[PDB]
């Protein structure tokens, strides 16, 4: 049996006797992180004896 | 079933960002310089 309305936007859905509830909670998580890191290092020497 | 059921309330959306930007540049030169002489001379007259 069942048939009572269930609907989702202007679609309408006829619900299995299993399910207790099928209801769009809708949600939405991003999440970016972004991590740049550069080192550089030097080193020079010029000598000279006459 | 929880713990209590809505009695009133509000339905919609939120919407919420939290945006984060973190910039460190360091540059540094550092430079050293050393010059030396000796010069010498002897004579007499011949050497
Ligand atoms: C060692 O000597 C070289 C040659 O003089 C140096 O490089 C020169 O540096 C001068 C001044 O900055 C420039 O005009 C030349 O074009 C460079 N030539 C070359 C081939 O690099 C170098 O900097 C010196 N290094 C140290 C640690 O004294």
């Amino acid at each position: 049996g069942g048939c009572s309305p269930h609907y989702i936007l202007n679609t309408r859905f006829r619900k299995p006797y299993n399910v207790e509830s099928y209801t769009p909670q809708t949600q939405g998580k991003y999440e970016f992180i972004l991590k740049e890191y550069e080192s550089y290092s030097d080193f020079e020497r010029n000598v000279t004896e006459k | 079933y929880g713990t209590h059921y809505l009695q009133s309330g509000s339905l919609g959306g939120e919407y919420r960002v939290l945006f984060y930007v973190d910039s460190e540049k360091l540059k540094q030169n550092d430079f050293n310089s050393v010059e030396e002489k000796k010069c010498k001379s002897s004579g007499w007259h011949k050497f």
